[PDB]
């Protein structure tokens, strides 16, 4: 009884709550005036695309947050909210997850198109059909996030299943396929579409300094660098978050300790913090860099006060 | 002793 606890200092607990609280009003702000700002020849496109990555990372901050700041970090047990809380909260983030990957993926290769071939880089896709193509997006991201409706659940682990203390959201499914649905994700959500964007970021890269109307180059460039430092952001920021779900199922029972246990949950903490991290470093990216939707940024956040 | 999370 009771032994579902979790021994974390109270200091760690503080530590990612406050940081939870200034990842959530930095990412929430950011990405919500950004969409404000959202509201062309070609930009528009781009902005539809960017429109889903802040529209994602804003779903992952408003929603994601603080159900994982009350649960997870702070009460552990028992699972206050409903199971539609639980299914509902993993099929959110891990739909969020496949909605970015494809957004970055796509952005890479629409980037490409744009500047090895502009003939093209007005006829392949037109505003309507951009926006059928990010409801696409969606909709697959869903399609891939499904199995959490099924994977994820509730159990009274309580040790006789009785107690109310001990109800949990966790997989309710075997080892097994919970190993096959983690490999699904692993790959899918991070490993090769991340690669693919890497690959198109380095051949984008290589061919403009190859191509090397002069200023324009000089726009086409900043995307460049922006795009790359959103990749690097985001392998960075998702790999201890993958292999921690990767570690949750290939160590055994008899290898289960204490130790391997607090340790698995601090570093829960950790990459979770690093997860919210790149969810609140995409405004950040645009602002910095592109000094115009940071001037127009703050005329906005003016324009509210 | 396995995590639930």
């Amino acid at each position: 009884n009771s032994d579902l606890d979790v021994n974390t200092d109270i200091y760690s607990k503080v530590l990612v709550t406050a940081i939870y609280l200034a990842l959530f009003v930095v990412g929430t702000v950011g990405n919500g005036v950004t969409l404000f700002t959202l509201a062309q020849s070609l930009q528009s496109r781009v902005d539809y695309y960017l429109g889903s990555l802040a529209l994602s990372d804003l779903l992952i901050l408003l929603f994601a947050l603080p159900v994982d700041l009350y649960n997870f970090i702070w009460v552990h047990h028992p699972w206050a909210f409903g199971d539609a809380g639980c299914k509902g909260y993993y099929f959110l983030r891990e739909a969020c997850t496949y909605a970015t990957a494809l957004n970055v993926v796509s952005l890479s290769v629409e980037l490409y198109l744009a500047i090895c071939h502009p003939f093209k880089a007005k006829t392949l896709m037109s505003r309507s059909r951009t926006k059928k193509f990010i409801s696409a997006i969606w909709l697959a991201s869903a399609l891939l996030a499904i199995p959490m409706l099924f994977t994820m659940g509730l159990q009274n682990l309580s040790g006789d299943g009785t107690h109310p203390g001990g109800l949990v959201c966790t997989p309710i499914v075997d080892t097994a396929t919970l190993r096959v649905v983690i490999q699904l994700n692993t790959f899918m959500s991070f490993l090769f579409p991340m690669l693919v964007a890497s690959i198109l970021n380095t051949v984008a890269a290589r061919r403009l300094t190859v191509m090397v109307e002069p200023g324009r180059v000089q726009a086409l460039r900043r995307g460049v660098l922006v795009l790359r430092a959103v990749v690097i952001a985001f392998v960075v920021c998702w790999l201890p978050y993958h292999v921690r779900r990767l570690m949750f199922v290939y160590i055994s029972d008899e290898q289960w300790t204490t130790a391997l246990f607090d340790f698995y949950h601090y570093f829960y903490m950790l990459s979770n913090a690093l997860v919210y991290v790149s969810a609140a470093i995409n405004p950040i990216l645009y602002n910095l860099v592109s000094a115009n939707f940071r001037q127009v940024f703050l005329s906005t956040l003016a324009c509210l006060c | 002793r396995r995590p639930y999370i």
